[PDB]
RNA sequence: CAAGGCAAAUAGGUACAGCAGUGAGGAAUCUUGGUCAAUGGGCCCACGCCUGAACUGGUAACUUGGAGGAAUGAGACGUCGAUUUAUCGAGUAAAAUUCUGUAUACAUAUUGAUAAUGACAAUAUGUACAUUUGUCUUGACUAAUUACGUGCCAGCAGUCGCGGCAAUACGUAAGAGACUAGUGUUAAUCAUCAUAAAUAGGUUUAAAGGGUACUCAGA
RNA sequence: AUAGAUGAGUUUGGUGAUGGCUCUGAUUGAACACU
C-alpha cells in the first residue's frame, strides 16, 4: 500500500487516495486498478472528487502515487520519531 | 389482577411460552409488566444420553416470582404445577391414590 | 470415431499422465511436483497451496500414549513435538473412538488408511525428525493491528511492544499474551541468562503442568457453579430442569443480546433473504 | 432434474476445471494454460473472465445468488513469531533510527565489500508476502459437504452432498442431514466407512470379476459395490493433498475441524488451481457484483 | 453432572483459546422487553428490609 | 450559505422531475386497463421516419393517453379493453405508455418466436 | 335523539372497518373447515359452562429456506450439424453399468398434558420410489456470432442509436453468454447524486451578488 | 463493530470544464407476460 493519504488535482479532476490495511484489496476504479496492479500495490481505497476526465484521472493519480509523505523526511524535520507500531508491534514488517 | 401466565410465542407446531406478570383482563401476548421466565413445553434429550431420558428446560427467576406472589399476584394453573414443583406453593391438584 | 480433443486426451493420458494411474512410489505424486520449499504443489498455477504433511499413523499413537499414559500437559506435548494444541487435542479424540470401534470388535477402512496415507507426506515423530510439523506460535492477525499507525515520540524513547499495544489500542495485549504456549518465551529467558538446559525443561513442564490445573479449575468451578443454578425437580414421566437467572438484567432499554425471554415488537424475520434456519452448533 | 448449466461439465473445448476427480477433469486441469491473456480485455471482462473460471470450481452447486451473500470480505491471517526473539529483544530496534528501522547499505554497494555487514535483527523470516488474494473461497470451506471433500471421503463436492442428505454423515456423534452446516472449530464430522470405501474405490466391473471367482490380505466378496479387493481410484492420486485446518483419521474415517482456513506469511490453506491475478479480479468481482 | 462427556464432543479436551483471537460480529437483535420495576428507592435503607415488616403487613 | 441562513429554511428539496408515465408514477401502480378510444398510426420525428401503432386509450381513473403496441400487427379496434402499462416511444412526442399483448382483449403475436414473454405468446407445443 | 338507505305498519329493527363469505371498484390479495386438546379471558363455593380471541386444516411461487442424483462411461468403431470429405463441433453428452433412498409414501414409537382431557400435527426409526426444465440477452454501455429475409418499409430501443438492396442492432434459423422453479418487464423506494452540500457546495467570463449604505431585531 | 467510502454511457470539428439524464447495486404486503 501507499505511505498515508495523498490528493493531487490536475485541472478539475481530484483524486484521493488513501492507504487501506492488509487484506482489504484493490477497491478503486478501473484505470486506477490497473496501475495499482502494475505498480505493485494490493489494497488501496480512492475517490474521485469533482471530475472524472479519463486522462486527468490517470495523470493525477499517477502524480499522486509519487507525491507520497516521506516519514523520515518528516522525522528529520520535526526532529521526532515517526516509529510504525506495525512494526514493533510484530517484531517485523508483515509484508 | 396481577397474573403469572403464559405468553404462547413461537411458530406452527413450534409452541415455546413466555412467563410474564400482567394484568388479568389484558391481551395474552401484549407487552407485560415484567418477563420472568421462559417455558418450553416439547421435552428435549441430553445430546450423548441413550438411556431414553427426557427433561423441559425451564429459565424462571425464583426471587422476582416470589415477591410477585407475596402482593397477591395469582398464578394460572399452568403456572401453578411449576411453582409447586420449586416448592413455592402447594400442588393445586394431586393424584387419587384409592 | 473420437474427436481430436478426446484423442489428445487419451494420448496425454496414456504417456504424460499414465504415471497418476497407480500409486507405486510412497509420498506425493502432484502435478506441479516439488517446490522450492521441498512441498509437492497441487495445482500448477497455484504455487501458494502446498501439500502439507499429515501426522503419521505411528506419530498418532506416540502423541496419545504420552498424553494418556504420561499424563504429561498438552502443551508440552505440543511444544516438544512442534504441533498445535488444537490439533494435538484432536488426535485424542478420534484416537479414543478408534478404542472403542476395536473393543466393539468393528471393521476399521485398514485398506483405505493404507492406501491414502502413501498420497500424502507424512512426519514420522520421535528420533528421526528433520523439521517440526507447523507453527504453534501463529497469533491471530487482529483487526486494530492491520493499521497503519507512524506514533509520532521523542527521538530517543524506547518504543517497545508493550507501548505499540497501547497506540494501536486501550483494551489490546502484545503478541506476548496472544501465545497459545506462552511458556515458551519464559523457557527461552532462562536459556538467556545460562541456565543448565535440563533445569530449563523441568521449569517448562511445571510452568504447563501448573497452568493446566487453573485451566481445570476454573472450568470445574465454572460447570459446578452453572449446575448451581438449575433445579432439577423429577417428575413421574420427566425431570423438569428450573434454571435460574436475574431478570432485571434486561439492559437500560430492553434491549440486550444476552437477555432472557421472548422479544416483543419483532416480527417473524422468515420471509427475509439469507435467513439461517438451520441448526447452528450441535453440542 | 439436469439444468442447463450442467450440459457441459468436463467438455475438453471449454476446458473448465471442477472440483472432481474425474479423468477428464484431471486432462483440464493438467493441460490449463498459464496465463490467460487479460490485456486487451477491459476491466468488467477480466473480472467476468475471472468469475467464470473460479465459479467452475468453487461451490460449483451453490446458486450465484446464495455465494453473492456467503462472500465475505474479511479475509483472516495469522503471523508466527518465536519466543528466541521475544525473550531477547522487545521490540525496541525496531523503531531505532527515524522509526522504521536501521537503514543498511545498498545492494550494490555489499557486493564490492569483502565482508558482509551483520544481518538485521528481527523475527526468522519476515519480509515474505502473505497471499490474501488467493482466500476469496475460504467460507466454502466451511460448508459440511466442501469439508468432506478435502478429507479425500469422496470423489467430488457433488457426490459429498449425496452423503449428508441421505444421512451418512454425523457431526459430533450427531446425524446431521444438511450439506450447508457451516463447522465450527472443533466439530467432528464422520462418514460412514462404506459410502467412503464406494466412492474412493474402484469401479465394480463385472467382467473381471467373472474370472475372479474361479481362480494384510483381503478376501474377494462379490456382493459389495466396489471392487474387491478394495483399491483406490484410478486417478485419485492427482488429487490426493489434506488441507492443514482438518485433521483427518483414515482408519475410522472421521476428521476435526480445527479451524477456519487462514493464510500465513507465504502459503494459503484454500485449495484453488488460479494464480493471484484471477482471485483478485474474482474477489473484485463480487465487492459490488459487477 | 449425568452422563461422562464422550471423545465425540468437543468439550472433551478444553484447550482455552488466547485472548483477542476472534473477531465474530454478532447481528443486532431486534425487539425488546419491558424494564422491570425498580421497587426499592436509589438512596437511603427501605423499611421494607428491616427486623420485622412481613408480621406487620401480614400478621398472622 | 452560513449557518443561520439555513436555519431559515434555504435547504428546499430539488424541482421535482416529470415521470415516463406520470399517469402510473402518479398513484404508484404497474399498470392499468383503459377503454381503447381510438386506434391510429403516430408519425416519428427528426431522426426516424416510420408509422408506429399507436392508441387513444382512457384508463379506469379517467385519464385519456396514447400508447403504443409493440409487436408486428395487432387485434385490437374501437372500444377494446387494453390493459396499458409503462415505458415510453422515444421518438414518438405525447406516446408515453405501451400496451401488454398478453392482455385482456390485446393478443400477443402468433408469429413470434423469441422473447415470446414479451409479446404473450404461447409456447407452439409443436410436439405436445 | 335526528337524517337518509334496507326492513317494518302501527310497528320502532338493522349498518360484517368481529370470523368465513357474496357483489362492486381495481393492475391486484384466501376457506361460508375443525376444536376449546394447548395458551389466555368471562361466570362459578365446587364441578362445570362459554370463547370466530386463540390453536390447527385449507387456497396462492407472494417471499424465504430446503430437496429436486451421484460415480463409471475409448476405439455405437453408429447418428446429427456444419463444412476446409477431412477438418471443426454436438460429445462423457447419450445409451449402458454400479450405488444411494432426498422430497414424498406407508408403518411403528414418542411428544405437544397432564389431576384428567389430543382438534391436529411435529419429531425419531424402519421399509419403498430417480420425477419437468423454463426464460432473458447477444452494436456499445454489457458477459456472448454467423447466415438468410426485409430495404428509413416492417420493426427494435433503459441511454447513445439502428433500418435508404452485400444490417454483427429489425424478423427467422443455428450457435454462444447467463439466471433457473423461476426468468424477464412495468411501478415504487434507497444508493448512484458533494444532484438543496449541518457534516459538506457554489455565484468575474457557465444556473446564481440585492441599485445603494446609514440602521431596529438577529448573528 | 477497525474496513467502510469505487464507477460507466451521453452535449463539442476537437480539448478541458459546468450540469442534468440514463445504466451499474439492493429491495417490495407488489402486479403483469412466458413458465
Ligand atoms: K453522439
Ligand atoms: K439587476
Ligand atoms: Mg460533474
Ligand atoms: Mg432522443
Ligand atoms: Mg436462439
Ligand atoms: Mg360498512
Ligand atoms: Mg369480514
Ligand atoms: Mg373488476
Ligand atoms: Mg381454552
Ligand atoms: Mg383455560
Ligand atoms: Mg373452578
Ligand atoms: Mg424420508
Ligand atoms: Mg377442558
Ligand atoms: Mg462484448
Ligand atoms: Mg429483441
Ligand atoms: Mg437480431
Ligand atoms: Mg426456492
Ligand atoms: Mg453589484
Ligand atoms: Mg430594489
Ligand atoms: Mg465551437
Amino acid at each position: 500500500t501507499i505511505y498515508g493519504e495523498v490528493t493531487t488535482k490536475v485541472s478539475g479532476t481530484i483524486v484521493r487516495l488513501n492507504s487501506r490495511p492488509p487484506g482489504f484489496g484493490l477497491r478503486v476504479s478501473h484505470r486506477i486498478f490497473e496501475m495499482c496492479r502494475a505498480a505493485g500495490i494490493r489494497d488501496l481505497s480512492a475517490k474521485f472528487l469533482r471530475s472524472r476526465n479519463p486522462m486527468n484521472t490517470v495523470k493525477a493519480t499517477y502524480q499522486a502515487l509519487l507525491s507520497q509523505p516521506n516519514p523520515e523526511d518528516l522525522a528529520i524535520g520535526r526532529g521526532k520519531k515517526l516509529v510504525d507500531v506495525r512494526k514493533v508491534y510484530y517484531g517485523g514488517s508483515v509484508y | 389482577v396481577l397474573k403469572l401466565r403464559l405468553a404462547r410465542f413461537g411458530r406452527t407446531n413450534a409452541p415455546f411460552y413466555n412467563i410474564v406478570v400482567a394484568h388479568a383482563r389484558t391481551a395474552r401476548n401484549s407487552k407485560p409488566l415484567e418477563v420472568i421466565g421462559t417455558y418450553d413445553p416439547v421435552p428435549k434429550k441430553d445430546t450423548y444420553d441413550t438411556t431414553g431420558k427426557l427433561h423441559k428446560d425451564i429459565k424462571l427467576d425464583v426471587t422476582r416470582a416470589k415477591y410477585w406472589i407475596g402482593v397477591g399476584a395469582q398464578p394460572t394453573d399452568t403456572v401453578w404445577r411449576l411453582l409447586s414443583l420449586v416448592g413455592i406453593l402447594d400442588p393445586k391438584y394431586k393424584k387419587p391414590q384409592p | 470415431v473420437q474427436s481430436v480433443r478426446r484423442q489428445k486426451m487419451f494420448s496425454w493420458l496414456d504417456k504424460k499422465g499414465s504415471a497418476y494411474k497407480e500409486h507405486t512410489r510412497q509420498g506425493p505424486n502432484l502435478l506441479g511436483g516439488q517446490g522450492k520449499d521441498g512441498l509437492a504443489v497441487p495445482f500448477p498455477n497455484n504455487p501458494y497451496f502446498k501439500s502439507q504433511p499429515v501426522l503419521s499413523e505411528g506419530s498418532r499413537e506416540i502423541i496419545y500414549q504420552d498424553v494418556m499414559e504420561k499424563g504429561l500437559p498438552i502443551k508440552a506435548v505440543s511444544a516438544k513435538y512442534n504441533v498445535d494444541v488444537r490439533r494435538v487435542a484432536a488426535v485424542i479424540r478420534l484416537k479414543e473412538i478408534e478404542k472403542r470401534w476395536i473393543k466393539e470388535y468393528k471393521p476399521l477402512a485398514r485398506p483405505y488408511a493404507r492406501a491414502v496415507m502413501k498420497m500424502l507426506p507424512q512426519t514420522v515423530l520421535g528420533g528421526p525428525d528433520q523439521k517440526p510439523h507447523e507453527s504453534i506460535n501463529d497469533v491471530h492477525v487482529h483487526s486494530y493491528t492491520t493499521q497503519q499507525l507512524f506514533v509520532p515520540v521523542s527521538e530517543s524513547r524506547e518504543f517497545t511492544r508493550e507501548d505499540a499495544a497501547k497506540a494501536f489500542g486501550d483494551h489490546i495485549l502484545p503478541v506476548d499474551k496472544k501465545l497459545r504456549v506462552p511458556e515458551l518465551i519464559e523457557f527461552q529467558k532462562d536459556l538467556l541468562k545460562e541456565v543448565p538446559l535440563q533445569e530449563a525443561n523441568r521449569k517448562f513442564l511445571n510452568a504447563t503442568a501448573a497452568s493446566e490445573a487453573k485451566i481445570a479449575e476454573r472450568e470445574a468451578k465454572r460447570r459446578q457453579a452453572v449446575e448451581d443454578a438449575i433445579t432439577r425437580v423429577k417428575t413421574d414421566r420427566f425431570e423438569f430442569r428450573f434454571q435460574e437467572f436475574n431478570a432485571e438484567n434486561v439492559g437500560h432499554d430492553g434491549r440486550d443480546r444476552n437477555a432472557v425471554g421472548w422479544r416483543y415488537g419483532v416480527p417473524f424475520p422468515d420471509r427475509k433473504r439469507s435467513q439461517i434456519k438451520i441448526p447452528t452448533k450441535v453440542e | 432434474m439436469k439444468i442447463r448449466r450442467l450440459f457441459k461439465y468436463h467438455s475438453l473445448k471449454k476446458k473448465p476445471i471442477r472440483p472432481t476427480w474425474n479423468k477428464y477433469n484431471l486432462y483440464n486441469l493438467a493441460t490449463a494454460g498459464r496465463e490467460p491473456r487479460i490485456s486487451g480485455k477491459t476491466f468488467f471482462q477480466q473480472k467476468w473472465l475471472a468469475k467464470s473460471l473460479t465459479r467452475a470450481y468453487h461451490g460449483e452447486h451453490i446458486k450465484e445468488r446464495k455465494w453473492a451473500r456467503m462472500f465475505s470480505r474479511r479475509l483472516p491471517a495469522v503471523v508466527n513469531m518465536d519466543p528466541a526473539y521475544m525473550a531477547k529483544y522487545n521490540g525496541s530496534e525496531q523503531a531505532a533510527g527515524r522509526g522504521s528501522g536501521l537503514s543498511e547499505p545498498p545492494a550494490y554497494e555489499k557486493t564490492a565489500d569483502e565482508k558482509p555487514a551483520k544481518q538485521v535483527i528481527a523475527n526468522p523470516g519476515r519480509k515474505v508476502p502473505t497471499p490474501y488474494e488467493q482466500m476469496t473461497f475460504a467460507p466454502l470451506e466451511r460448508r459440511l459437504d466442501i469439508a468432506i471433500f478435502r478429507a479425500l471421503f469422496a470423489s467430488s463436492a457433488r457426490q459429498a452432498r449425496q452423503m449428508v442428505v441421505h444421512g451418512a454423515v454425523t457431526v459430533n456423534g450427531k446425524k446431521m442431514k444438511h450439506p450447508g452446516y457451516l463447522l465450527n472449530p472443533g466439530d467432528l464430522f464422520q462418514v460412514d466407512v462404506e459410502r467412503v470405501l464406494y466412492a474412493t474405490g474402484a469401479p465394480k466391473d463385472k467382467k473381471l470379476l467373472a474370472a475372479a471367482m474361479k481362480a494384510e490380505d483381503n478376501e474377494i466378496d462379490p456382493s459389495k459395490p466396489y471392487m474387491t479387493p478394495w483399491r483406490p481410484r484410478n486417478y485419485m492420486s492427482a488429487f490426493a493433498f489434506i488441507p492443514r485446518y482438518l485433521e483427518v483419521n483414515q482408519n475410522i474415517c472421521a476428521a476435526v475441524y480445527l479451524r477456519h482456513p487462514v493464510a500465513r506469511p507465504g502459503e494459503s490453506e484454500v485449495p484453488s488451481p488460479f494464480s493471484p491475478t484471477i482471485n483478485q479480479l474474482a474477489f473484485n468481482w463480487y465487492l459490488r457484483r459487477g | 453432572d449425568s452422563v461422562s462427556i464422550p471423545p465425540d464432543s468437543p468439550n472433551y479436551i478444553k484447550v482455552p483459546e488466547p485472548p483477542q483471537s476472534s473477531e465474530v460480529r454478532h447481528p443486532f437483535v431486534k425487539g425488546h422487553l419491558p424494564i422491570p420495576r425498580s421497587i426499592f428507592p436509589k438512596k437511603g435503607v427501605p423499611e421494607k428490609v428491616q427486623s420485622g415488616y412481613v408480621n406487620r403487613i401480614a400478621p398472622k | 450559505a452560513t449557518l443561520n441562513q439555513v436555519m431559515r429554511g434555504c435547504r428546499k428539496p430539488q424541482r421535482a422531475r416529470h415521470a415516463v408515465s406520470p399517469a402510473l408514477s402518479s398513484i404508484k401502480s404497474p399498470a392499468l386497463k383503459g377503454v381503447c378510444v381510438k386506434v391510429g398510426i403516430t408519425r416519428p420525428k427528426k431522426p426516424n421516419s416510420g408509422e408506429r401503432k399507436t392508441a387513444r386509450v382512457r384508463l379506469s381513473t379517467g385519464k385519456v393517453i396514447t400508447a403504443y403496441i409493440p409487436g408486428e400487427g395487432h387485434n385490437i379496434s374501437q372500444h377494446s379493453v387494453v390493459l396499458v402499462r409503462g415505458g415510453r416511444a422515444q421518438d414518438c412526442p405525447g406516446v408515453r405508455y405501451h400496451l401488454v399483448r398478453g392482455a385482456l382483449d390485446l393478443a400477443g403475436v402468433a408469429t413470434r418466436m423469441s422473447s415470446r414473454s414479451k409479446y404473450g405468446t404461447k409456447k407452439p407445443k409443436k410436439a405436445s
